[PDB]
RNA sequence: GGUGAAAUUCUUGGAUUUAUUGAAGACUAACAACUGCGAAAGCAUUCGCCAAGGAUGUUUUCAUUAAUCAGGAACGAAAGUUAGGGGAUCGAAGACGAUCAGAUACCGUCGUAGUCUUAACCAUAAACUAUGCCGAUUAGGGAUCGGACGGCGUUUAUUUUUGA
């Protein structure tokens, strides 16, 4: 599978129900234009790299 | 850490007290305080220079709202004698040509109460 | 207010108050003498005609009736009489 | 004891008006009680708004807009908090609210 | 989901056999007629010919929906689509003539809008070539540049005057005409030029347009008058 | 296989999407609705109930669409998505948008946006009743 | 299909979906508002015909002809009743599927009377502004619908006077 790698570049509050998960605005490193939201169960630093399956699906809000 | 009102008021008083013998150096004031004052406490001591030292860094730029010190008050009373040689609603000087303007009823007026010589040009006003 | 003269109004609040709710009432309407360009007769119609007024002569109309005062023909003169 | 002075309706100078049926559980209210809302915004979602830019064949692209007016009882209205419950003396201020023009 | 289905084929059934039913298929090319500017509009598909079947029975009756703005190459009419129907398909060649006009969803709701006032009318008529086909008007109030007052509102016994008169203008413009000519006429908005200066008086009314147009009945096919406005 | 065209040129086809609250459906014809090149819906895609009318599942039914229409030869699409309409929501469903991404980001060419959902002008009763679902 | 989640139900005897055509009955979206009319109940697609009404304008006409009313009389939503027509959609009663300890209910699929109209009965509603009808006086404001009067301008037409 094409896997992609994604950094994220800003946190902007935790969301869920309990906390764990947060949300973030994440930047592709490959076409530094784009950028979209995802969701992260771990915690997030700036200048972090996570690693992205499947790119298509977005998060709430 | 949000400072109590017991140093909030001796702080203001001795700043407003004694203003010129101490000065934005953290130092001086723990001397200085203890000296002029009696506290039961050297953390409180501690708590009143830490703060006090504060507002002069502050003052040193721009004045700020509810502090004033003996230096601080003689400096508005000298300023606000401030007058001009020409009035500002003096107008024989200020514009060029004497005459002002007025409006068409202000002119009326003037002809009711008699002070015809006033030397003015009228200019209507309206737009509907 | 609190001190007013009643039985002496200004005539410009006279003129502006209703033509019933005045200190007595006085009807705003008159009669006028038409010119007639044609002719050189004089014919006294009402300001607030109800119907067509006829010359006698030429038999041309000079007013149409409306809901307030009567509209004049455009080619005519009047004094207020 | 009247809790609003105009009976919550908005109805004074006739006997009767049409009803209408709720947006949200098809419920039948008169047609000045129903809260009105209309809503205007895009066919496609911001982040969207590009893919469809370059994804188009007619150079650049305008993407068309949405309306609607939706319409609830008020049963559903404080359950979908559209509105909510304001105190005795806010009760009287019929203003709109004053939309947030910065977004800090 | 697989595993939903429970009679499935139902009380008995098999499989088939042969699939795949594109390899029958044929591809014929779309015209318009001649008052357009572009004339190819695309493709379509159908299956082939063959015996007891004919090709051209299923290639008379066949409508599209095309934006007038693709036909004549301008942006400024792209929210008008025509429909085009098929009459007689020559070699590879599909040829089409007019079925009808109307405006898109979108700019008709972004028009409508509160305090004002919307004028609507519609009128049958019919040509010297014996076409009847309907014509749908509409307008709204327009507000004055000075203007104070929050609302504008036209009188009942102003909105009857304009509608007569909307209609008087419409019956007498397509009195005398041709479908050739009468869609010669609707491209360049001829119709809402005199409507607004004949309705001026009694009010200003801006953006008058005509909503949509339907044909409902038709002459003998007369292809001699097809291939005078094709192949051109 | 395939309609010869010079390969400047693009042929176009027009894809129906109907988006309830329950299911989402894409169908893709050409120019008129005589001939359907392909249909898909949620339920092959999804494996549950709950999740026919998810995003998720119109995604992977714009996904084979495209892929299927690939080798038919079309190259462009014109889009019309529909709501339940009539006494419907008139609101297209959560499986709208997605789809219509997939369709954009597989490769697919895009044009003439269009609604088409229909709307009463005055319409019958509809269902539920006097005092609505009360639930 | 439908739901918080399912089932009853329909489907290669081609369900659901796409386009074209035809018939039938009901209803008039958006414009639509702290806006209009009527004694109230109530009244919203176009146009033709019939009689009726309020307000304004008036140096027309009669000259107390008036106010409220025990008994009495006309109209009077929805539902309901008696005879014909019509019967698309919803849907009392009823029959099933779920939930629940039980569920003759709330949720879902069907479905009779009814929902429409013609000719006659019934006369009750939170029929509410919970505020009887006529007449006089009492405080500031700014909107707004209809008629009349005065005025500076703009717009515009076979254009002026009119209309905005
Ligand atoms: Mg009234
Ligand atoms: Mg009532
Ligand atoms: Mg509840
Ligand atoms: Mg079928
Ligand atoms: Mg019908
Ligand atoms: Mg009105
Ligand atoms: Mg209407
Ligand atoms: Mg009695
Ligand atoms: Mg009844
Ligand atoms: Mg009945
Ligand atoms: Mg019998
Ligand atoms: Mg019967
Ligand atoms: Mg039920
Ligand atoms: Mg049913
Ligand atoms: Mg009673
Ligand atoms: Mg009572
Ligand atoms: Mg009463
Ligand atoms: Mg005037
Ligand atoms: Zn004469
Ligand atoms: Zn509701």
């Amino acid at each position: 599978a094409p896997v992609k790698f994604v950094k994220v570049t800003r946190v902007l509050g935790r969301t869920g129900s309990r906390g764990g998960v947060t949300q973030v605005r994440v930047e592709f490193m490959d076409d530094t234009t784009r950028s979209i939201i995802r969701n992260v169960k771990g915690p997030v630093r700036e200048n972090d790299i996570l690693v992205l399956l499947e790119s298509e699906r977005e998060a709430r809000r | 850490r949000v400072r109590t009102k017991t140093v909030k008021k001796s702080a203001k008083v001795i700043i407003e007290k004694y203003y010129p013998r101490l000065t934005l150096d953290f130092e001086t004031n723990k001397r200085v305080c203890d000296e002029i004052a009696v506290i039961s406490s050297k953390r409180l001591r501690n708590k009143i220079a830490g703060y006090t030292t504060h507002l002069m860094k502050r003052i040193q730029r721009g004045p700020v709202r509810g502090i004033s010190f003996k230096l601080q008050e003689e400096e508005r009373e000298r300023k606000d004698q401030y007058v001009p040689e020409v009035s500002a609603l003096d107008f024989h000087q200020n514009s060029e040509t004497g005459m002002l303007d007025i409006d068409q009823e202000t002119k009326d007026l003037l002809k009711h109460l008699g002070f015809d010589s006033i030397p003015v040009n009228v200019i209507p006003v309206t737009q509907s | 207010v609190l001190a007013v003269d009643l039985l002496n109004p200004s005539p410009a609040s006279e003129a502006r108050k209703h033509k019933l709710k005045t200190l007595v009432p006085a009807p705003r309407s008159f009669f006028m003498d038409v010119k007639c360009p044609g002719c050189f007769t004089i014919t006294t119609v009402f300001s607030h005609a109800q119907t067509v007024v006829i010359c006698q002569g030429c038999t041309n109309v000079l007013c149409q009736p409306t809901g307030g005062k009567a509209r004049l023909t455009e080619g005519c003169s009047f004094r207020r009489k | 004891v009247k809790k609003r002075k105009n009976n919550g309706r908005n109805k004074k100078g006739r006997g009767h008006v049409k009803p209408i049926r709720c947006s949200n559980c098809a419920r039948c209210t008169p047609k000045d009680k129903a809260i009105k809302r209309f809503t205007i915004r895009n066919m496609v979602e911001s982040a969207a708004i590009r893919d469809i830019s370059d994804a188009s064949v007619f150079a650049e692209y305008t993407v068309p807009k949405m309306y609607l007016k939706l319409q609830y009882c008020v049963s559903c209205a404080i359950h979908g908090k559209i509105v909510r419950v304001r105190s005795r003396e806010g009760r009287r201020n019929r203003a709109p609210p004053p939309r947030v023009r910065y977004n800090k | 989901v697989g595993k939903n289905k429970r009679l499935s084929k139902g009380k008995k059934g098999l499989k088939k056999k042969v699939q795949d039913p594109f390899t029958r298929k044929d591809w014929y090319n779309i015209k318009a007629p001649a008052p357009f500017a572009v004339r190819d509009v695309g493709k379509t598909l159908v299956n082939r010919t063959t015996g007891l079947k004919n090709a051209n029975d299923a290639l008379k009756g066949r409508i599209f929906e095309v934006c007038l703005a693709d036909l004549q190459k301008d942006e400024d009419h792209a929210f008008r689509k025509i429909k085009l129907r098929v009459d007689e398909v020559q070699g590879k060649n599909c040829l089409t003539n007019f079925h009808g006009l109307d405006f898109t969803t979108d700019k008709l709701r972004s028009l409508v809008r509160k305090w004002q006032t919307l004028i609507e009318a519609n009128v049958t008529v019919t040509t010297t070539d014996h076409y009847l086909l309907r014509l749908f008007a509409i307008a709204f109030t327009k507000r004055r540049p000075n203007q104070i007052k929050k609302t504008t509102y036209a009188q009942s016994s102003q909105i009857r005057a304009i509608r007569r008169k909307m209609v008087e203008i419409i019956q007498r413009e397509a009195a005398s005409c041709t479908l050739h000519q009468l869609v010669s006429k609707l491209i360049p908005e001829v119709i809402g030029r005199e409507i607004e200066k004949a309705t001026q008086g009694i009010y200003p009314l801006q953006n008058v347009h005509i909503r949509k147009v339907k044909l409902l009945k038709q002459p003998k096919f007369d292809l001699g008058a097809l291939m005078a406005l094709h192949g051109e | 296989l395939g309609p010869q065209v010079r390969e400047g040129e693009l042929v176009f086809g027009v894809a129906r999407i109907f988006a309830s609250f329950n299911d989402t459906f894409v169908h893709v014809t050409d120019l008129s609705g005589r001939e359907t090149i392909c249909r898909v819906t949620g339920g092959m895609k999804v494996k549950a109930d709950r999740d026919e009318s998810s995003p998720y599942a119109a995604m992977l039914a714009a996904q084979d669409v495209a892929a299927r229409c690939k080798e038919l030869g079309i190259t462009a699409l014109h889009i019309k998505i529909r709501a339940t309409g009539g006494n419907g929501t008139k609101t297209p469903g959560p499986g709208a948008q997605s789809a219509l991404r997939a369709l954009a980001r597989s490769g697919m060419k895009i044009g003439r946006i269009e609604d088409v959902t229909p709307t009463p002008s005055d319409s019958t009763r509809r269902k539920g009743g006097r005092r609505g679902r009360r639930l």
